[PDB]
């Protein structure tokens, strides 16, 4: 699964 | 020392929410047919790792390039967060006055909007 | 103190759980125009619960009589309880083969038939 990471 | 639970009925209670997906082929498959905007799943990171100080709920989207999801984690006083997976640093998410679906909703849709124009 | 929230997943999800169904006059009017043999609904037990032990569960349904109330109990074990609100006593409740939903609807409509024969 690709997930949505910021920091 | 409750609010976890309001919290958690929020999300549970809500369509959004996909009790029977919980690998990621039934993610690929649920997308495969469902027009939907986004789910909301039962995380992976609840069995995986930690001691317990969340509970983790994933959201998951379509966009051209393939499924994009973002992992939410709740604590034991009902704050929320979104939860970097590669590193698992948390970011506190303050709800928005129409509550806890209405702020994932746009954490959510506004996340989609970014990827799509990106592509 | 991991496994109540899985449990609570299962009930929040669930049809007869109502999330806007707080009161005794709106359980009255579902039951007016509904015909589903019960409802789950949070209880008014844990407004005012000093004890941190339970998360309480009320059922309700609808006999000739007029309408029933079943107070229920998860601890944080995820083991499921009826609980007598006279007394606070609390009976252990095991769980069916096909889960808790399974087992609290069996519990609750085995309940509504006993009291109907008793009419």
């Amino acid at each position: 699964p690709s997930y949505v990471n910021v920091q | 020392s409750e609010k976890i639970y309001k919290v958690m009925e929020e999300i549970f209670v809500d369509r959004h929410y996909k009790e029977n997906i919980r690998t990621g082929e039934e993610v690929k498959q649920y997308f495969s047919k469902s027009k939907a905007e986004f789910i909301l799943r039962w995380s992976s990171a609840n069995e995986s790792d930690t001691e317990n100080k969340y509970v983790f709920i994933a959201a998951s989207f379509q966009a051209s390039d393939g499924i994009h999801s973002i992992r939410y984690g709740i604590n034991k006083n009902g704050e929320l967060f979104s939860i970097n997976t590669a590193s698992n640093k948390v970011t506190p998410i303050d709800i928005l006055p129409l509550g806890v679906m209405a702020t994932l909703t746009q954490h959510i849709t506004q996340n989609k909007e970014l990827i799509e124009k990106a592509l």
